[PDB]
């Protein structure tokens, strides 16, 4: 009887949860209607966690869609599985952050804070006891990263003992989608240090890569890259949601994986990525499960993690599993490469399995990975920063909307703090 | 109680792709049966382009 | 809802104006007369029962460009109030269309963009359509732009004005007229977009294979540029890009806020059915300088800023591999400073084809608007130009007996002389 | 994917080109207009919605050849942008199409090669179509090459230029022409096939019996070996000899590239039903001085390597039956230091016909292309020719005033003479 | 529970191999479709040495499809029994080494050794031990040549205690099917002496010769050579796949045949060989067989068996018989003419017996011998080889790749050297 509640911002977001609601709708059986027509027993009885009962049967989801323009909830009026949320949770803007993070924090961001924090507050009393809150945002931009990391902030200050699952997409190193890019990421991962409790980290190159290589699509849409994040979202919370042979919720994640507050950027995995091509001739057991999770080339993030060391690795299998072919699996990958994984704390890997697979898949598992790896990304930011600021490139923006440079530097300062300690811990 | 949908609707957009028509990623997610009638364009081809020989 | 505003000054704007409306009217299924047999709210105001009004006006003193499109197909369309006239031209003079007879008829100019404004609820930024060649569109632009920095403040104003080509001009007092003007769209207006007749002329010649290209033809594909760059409000698709999104982009200084213009897929009727249309092959087009509107060559300088802005069926994944390509050539070479270029835009509809147009029917184009510092190279020549004639003073008695004093052309060379020094200065590697 | 472009430059390399593109639209049964009613990628450009564009540029200087193709039965075939002319040819002087009017032109076709080279994935060679007789095809065409040699590193540029016959010549300064296109094509193109007009003469004359052959006769069988050479890329066989492989089996050193050719089952209509065409027949045809296709007795000189491409119902079995007693004749002479001599390839796709076309059905056919020193005597056939009128001064006043100097026709006179003597010093026994 | 895994290289290893896979699938009752359909129960019982299971019942063949051309790939997917291959074990790169060796070990080879090494390693910690790899390829082109003797010194050094099977197809004396045979036998033979542990030597001109006066095919293709060396293949792990009286996996022919580390070249055969009108005629008896198996008309290289003395030989009989006519034919092949058998090794032979027959034949056999006359086709090539490289012609190819003239030197070296090595020991 533990919550989840879902908060999403900007463009990117949005169209997460367009499809991360839709994928959890039919695990749990319940029609776009939002009446529910599951053929299971075991689907309605953890729904609490995602979704609030209402009169007649109705489901309706703990999702706070914040914008500041009209364009993205058209999207949300508009596509599937778009019509089970909440009329009174749309807060809308009508001017638009504009691409600026100065925007969406500080100046045209508070004439909507305190409209955005009491629909959070309206739901956050409603339902009993709170595991946590769970945004989804990008950190390029400037609507859901300007106005989501001072919401952050703010929720932290209302409910510290509660965890925060972040998942911020993030500048891709190889390509560039905005010119203010590495401005407005050095300004939130400054700011997602201090309130977020963990950040599970994502790159467009990555899920574009992974939909080539693994996948063998040629034309992936966004649509495409959406549903690949979607399935690891349902995966960190399949746990409360389903029962399981060994349980592991948010909380107990957050133990394993976080040995020090700041470290608590992550990299995630989704195991059974078949092309269908392929789809016939591979076979679904633990030990092909596990050499899918552990490649480079399944991770959905920038760094390559066999240049940094894992401080801290955990799996989030799901099926009718053999707990020792759990248990040696991720027992061989500590003895076959040792040298990847950090040599002063015993047995980095967190497991645990859940006995309810996805729809379709007789099984399924969820890689989450404190890597120091994750300084190779952040070193390139910073370097992107400091690149334009020196110059003071596009910085008479930011500073129009009330913003002067002490917190520029100061970002800098903690962006080189947070690459400096995974470093030394890589020695 | 919604207003006027805004920014039109655009038909057939992301198109349905040639070499099967694939609009979402729900067989790969879903580990569905290849059909018969669809399994000789993977057996021909590698790729999703189609029919490079 | 999102709304732009459209004003059209000089005689290059209606002309631009009436194929810049005929361009919108097809897209969104109104007829001439105004009647749609959602998303119009972006131009068109909806009034009465089935009748759209567009929200623009025609500000020009010379009558006789005004009256053809109040007698022409479109009269049924536009408000005849918007339609605003005058008793005589300017006579590509800065002072007449400053002083003498520009403040005779700005406040009636004023009048209808405060209805106009009143009437849009929620306002993204203003779009200027003018000819700095001449005095209309020269210096009735400069006094309604410097009016609406203090009546409209802090909003965008998109400057979409024609400069005179390097070897092409048709007007004596052009090097005198264009400096005057650079006082005005320097620190007034935000978003300044170049646009060169010659260098139309050529993309009229090669791409499109008209060997007689006319006036028609080139606002044709200019107001196709235009609705590529306000595509993203009112259809959807992968990436939007607003307004005041393009302009933070782009804009690295205050002063530095002139760009480029580039669309890329200029195809004919009869070469439309051999060339095979592709994101790769359209974005290697428009870095093109064949494809570049403005008669400047980019080589010369350094790309700084740019949007690439995608209309009809783009992927999002190849297009995100075209501009890699397009970074690994050393021809297009960027500043030091900036390693993040590139801004992308992907909307969903294809690009309309005018029935009679020259333009073929496109499932992919692309609109590139680029900041970078070859353009330099326009500024300094119109410098040359004009530093050259002022030596002996020419048509000055014209210019100063209209109102004006002889300082006025010592203090917008000295402005002029600034952009030279802060292009240089902008651009130099560190 | 495996491409290759085939670019014609001059107009003896257009009306090849002419009956290249009227086989490979038929044997991959492409119609006319350009719509078939996948192993077309080798050639055709798949473009929208059924239509195929070949991948070829038809680049001249005379627009009378290039306009011909223009209003011909291909008008709808070609892409109107690849046929590219010019105001005026270089009219036999290698001169002008090299150092005065061929740089006019030559930018442009290096744009268009561009365009083609980015659309094909995987280019295996260039295809250059020329004769060294007139300006266009040897001055153009070594300005072409040298700079596809730098735009395009270490890629194959296969070369099938036509020299001058030793008796038929149709011009006076044929023999100025071919000296100073031989220090060109020797160091740009990887690979080079010779064929000769006089040879083809007598192939019409003696194998198909037709007493008074044209030009038109004779590309149609010049096609015939220009498909089957890249009939391995199209059509699958049980040996496949790739462009990359064709190079390196068939020069044993990078200064002597020049090869004959030569084709098997050369039988008109009547004769075709009389003989009976085995794998063994039709291989000793091939390497008969009949079948050679350029006027050389390969009898006089020592076969270095050569490479029979068969097409048709050949087993893998009776191919090395052949090449055996082939190697077992005492007249066909190989070079001592080279004991495996040949490469064999096997397609099973048989040749396609043209209607009108003097050749007749065949079930099997060799294309015999192959590297000796026999083609020393083509080169001293050509020197004596040039060092005669080049002994007082005989045609150059027309090659020093259009930029050519007078000691670079020494320069490529001890080029070509390097050529003798390495032809002497490849062929002597150790 | 001993697995092989098989490797194809090149256009003659991809059609030779994809022979290779009707022969054995076939007689292990596998459709082309993939499932299971023979009336057999011996047949389940040891497939894992070829074949790993997946879902559905399917059986996926452990080959590692590998080339440099896709134009092989497709034909060889295209064919019967073709869509059994996965897809991600079809290896392949789009450039071409030409029947060049640099490009293929070193320009071109090196883009993609390390896609085959990863897709190598995924079919051997997959399976439970390894008995060793097999590899099929040809000694006269650049695919199969180059990039293939990259792949088994890549792969012995990363498995070195495992056993190395290659069947290598090598240039004709009589004929000549490209150009520059002699260079790209020379350098991969060198590179096969010190990497590869076994090699069974191919002449497809000796086939052309068992085809023609012994199967009495007047037109043979390539069908019926692969064929031929298919049943071979069969015959090495035939005790593998199937119970026997006398056992003998691979490892048994190792150390039996091979007498010394550098003395491991062997040439084939297959006894029961009659043309089709004349089949009534053969009474199939054990020494009926052997006259066939022991004749030089029917040993599958261009060596000449009567030419020198046999150091080692193996039969491996096939079928239900009795194992004392496996020993006096033996030892009456030895009795008989004394003159061709090495002296100073006695019980020159070494016979095993698998009771699961072959499809149609039910008395079969296949010879491996290690003959000193395997000297004569390496001294062919040599003689070949000093000729080219004297006048240093069709040179310039393969130093245009990095390869410098010391190493085409030390090949020779080494060619001359094992040649040196045979002639003392028929003395
Ligand atoms: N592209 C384009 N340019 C135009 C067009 N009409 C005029 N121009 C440009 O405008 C310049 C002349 O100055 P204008 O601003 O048009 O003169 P005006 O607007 O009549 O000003 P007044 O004469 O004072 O009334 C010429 O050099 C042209 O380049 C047009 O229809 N299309
Ligand atoms: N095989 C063949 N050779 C041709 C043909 N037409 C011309 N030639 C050869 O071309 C040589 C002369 O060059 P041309 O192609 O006629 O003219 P060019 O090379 O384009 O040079 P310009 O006339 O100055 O443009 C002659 O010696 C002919 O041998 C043809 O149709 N077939
Ligand atoms: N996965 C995914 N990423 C997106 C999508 N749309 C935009 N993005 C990413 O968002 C980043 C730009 O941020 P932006 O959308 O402007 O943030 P906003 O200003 O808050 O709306 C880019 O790096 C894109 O990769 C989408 O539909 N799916
Ligand atoms: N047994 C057999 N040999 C073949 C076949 N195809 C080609 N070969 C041999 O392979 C040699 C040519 O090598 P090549 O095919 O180019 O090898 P690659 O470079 O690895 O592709 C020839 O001498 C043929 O004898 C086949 O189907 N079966
Ligand atoms: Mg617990
Ligand atoms: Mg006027
Ligand atoms: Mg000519």
């Amino acid at each position: 009887m533990r919550e989840i509640v879902h908060i999403q911002g900007g463009q990117c977001g949005n169209q997460i949860g367009a499809k991360f609601w839709e994928v959890v709708s039919d695990e749990h059986g319940i029609d776009p209607t939002g009446t529910y027509h599951g053929d299971s027993d075991l689907q309605l009885e953890r729904i609490n966690v995602y979704f609030n009962e209402a009169t007649g049967g109705r489901y309706v989801p703990r999702a706070i869609l914040m914008d500041l323009e009209p364009g993205t909830m058209d999207s949300v009026r508009s596509g599937p599985y778009g019509q089970i949320f909440r009329p009174d949770n749309f807060v809308f803007g009508q001017t638009g952050a504009g691409n600026n993070w100065a925007k969406g924090h500080y100046t045209e961001g508070a004439e909507l804070i305190d409209s955005v924090l009491d629909v959070v507050r309206k739901e956050a009393e409603s339902c009993d006891c709170l595991q946590g809150f769970q945004v989804c945002h990008s950190l390029g931009g400037g609507t859901g990263s300007g106005m989501g990391t001072l919401l952050i902030s703010k929720i932290r200050e209302e409910y510290p003992d509660r965890m925060m699952l972040t998942f911020s997409v993030v500048p891709s190193p190889k390509v560039s989608d905005t010119v203010v890019e590495p401005y407005n990421a050095t300004l939130s991962v400054h700011q997602l240090v201090e309130n977020a409790d963990e950040c599970m980290v994502l790159d467009n190159e990555a899920l574009y890569d992974i939909c080539f290589r693994t996948l063998k699509l040629t034309t992936p849409t966004f649509g495409d890259l959406n549903h690949l994040i979607s399935a690891v979202m349902s995966g960190i919370t399949c746990c409360l949601r389903f029962p399981g042979q060994l349980n592991a919720d948010l909380r107990k994640l957050a133990v394993n994986l976080i040995p020090f507050p700041r470290l608590h950027f992550f990299m995630v995995g989704f195991t059974p990525l078949t092309s269908r091509g392929s789809q016939q001739y591979r076979a679904l057991t633990v030990p092909e499960l596990t050499q899918q999770m552990w490649d480079a080339k399944n991770m959905m993030c920038a760094a390559d993690p066999r240049h940094g060391r894992y401080l801290t690795a955990s799996a989030l299998f799901r099926g009718r599993m053999s707990t020792k072919e759990v248990d040696e699996q991720m027992l061989n990958v500590q003895n076959k490469n040792s040298s990847y994984f950090v040599e002063w704390i015993p047995n980095n890997v967190k497991s645990s399995v859940c006995d309810i697979p996805p729809k379709g898949l007789k099984m399924s598992a969820t890689f989450i990975g404190n890597s120091t790896a994750i300084q190779e990304m952040f070193k390139r930011v910073s370097e992107q920063f400091t690149a334009m600021f020196r110059r003071k490139a596009f910085l008479h923006w930011y500073t129009g909307e009330g913003m002067d440079e002490m917190e520029f530097t100061e970002a800098e300062s903690n962006m080189n703090d947070l690459v400096s300690e995974y470093q030394q811990y890589q020695d | 109680d919604w207003g006027p949908r805004t920014k039109r609707s655009v038909p057939d957009m992301p198109k349905p792709n040639a070499f099967d028509g694939r609009t979402d990623l729900y067989a790969h997610m879903q580990y569905r049966p290849l059909s018969n009638g669809e399994q000789g364009k993977y057996a021909k081809a590698f790729d999703d382009r189609g029919t490079r020989g | 809802m999102r709304e732009v505003i459209s004003i059209h000054i000089g005689q290059a704007g209606i002309q631009v104006g009436n194929a810049c409306w005929e361009l919108y009217c097809l897209e969104h299924g109104i007829q001439p007369d105004g009647q749609m047999p959602d998303a119009f709210n972006t131009f068109f105001s909806e009034t009465g029962a089935g009748k759209h009004v567009p929200r623009c006006i025609f500000l020009d003193l010379e009558p006789t460009v005004v009256d053809e499109v109040r007698t022409g197909t479109y009269r049924q369309l536009f408000h005849p109030e918007q339609l605003i006239s005058g008793k005589e031209d300017a006579a590509n003079n800065f002072a007449r269309g400053h002083y003498t007879i520009g403040k005779e008829i700005v406040d009636l100019a004023l009048d209808r963009i405060r209805k106009l404004a009143d009437n849009c609820t929620g306002l993204q930024g203003f779009l200027v359509f003018n000819a700095v060649g001449g005095g209309t569109g020269s210096g009735l632009g400069s006094l309604l732009l410097e009016r609406l920095s203090v009546d409209y403040g802090k909003k965008s104003k998109l400057g979409f004005t024609v400069y005179p080509s390097p070897q092409v001009s048709t007007a004596v007092v052009e090097p005198y007229n264009s400096v005057l003007s650079t006082h005005s769209l320097l620190e007034h207006t935000d978003v300044a977009v170049m646009l060169d007749n010659e260098a139309i002329y050529d993309i009229c010649r090669r791409s499109l294979d008209i060997e007689r290209p006319t006036y028609t033809n080139l606002n044709r594909l200019i107001a196709q540029v235009i609705s590529s760059l306000t595509a993203s409000l009112r259809f959807d698709g992968a990436l939007n890009v607003d307004i005041t999104e393009f302009q933070t982009n782009l804009v690295p200084y205050p002063r530095i806020h002139f760009m480029l213009s580039s669309y890329a897929p200029i195809i004919s009727a009869e070469k439309a059915y051999h060339e095979q249309l592709s994101v790769a092959e359209i974005t290697n087009a428009a870095f093109e300088p064949a494809s570049m509107m403005v008669k400047c060559d980019p080589r010369h300088g350094k790309y700084m800023a740019c949007c690439l802005m995608y209309r009809g069926d783009v992927v999002p994944k190849d297009v995100n591999a075209s501009v890699a390509t397009i970074k690994t050539k050393r021809t297009i070479q960027f500043v030091d400073w900036c390693p993040t270029g590139f801004k992308c835009g992907i909307n969903y509809q294809p690009p309309t084809v005018v029935p009679g147009g020259d333009l073929a029917k496109v499932q992919r184009a692309v609109c590139m608007i680029s900041n970078s510092t070859a353009i330099g190279e326009i500024f300094s020549r119109l410098d040359h130009k004009f530093d050259l004639m002022y030596a002996k003073r020419a048509f000055v008695h014209w210019y100063v007996g209209e109102g004006m004093e002889e300082g006025e052309f010592s203090e917008a060379r000295e402005d002029l002389a600034a952009l030279e020094k802060d292009f240089e200065e902008v651009g130099a590697e560190s």
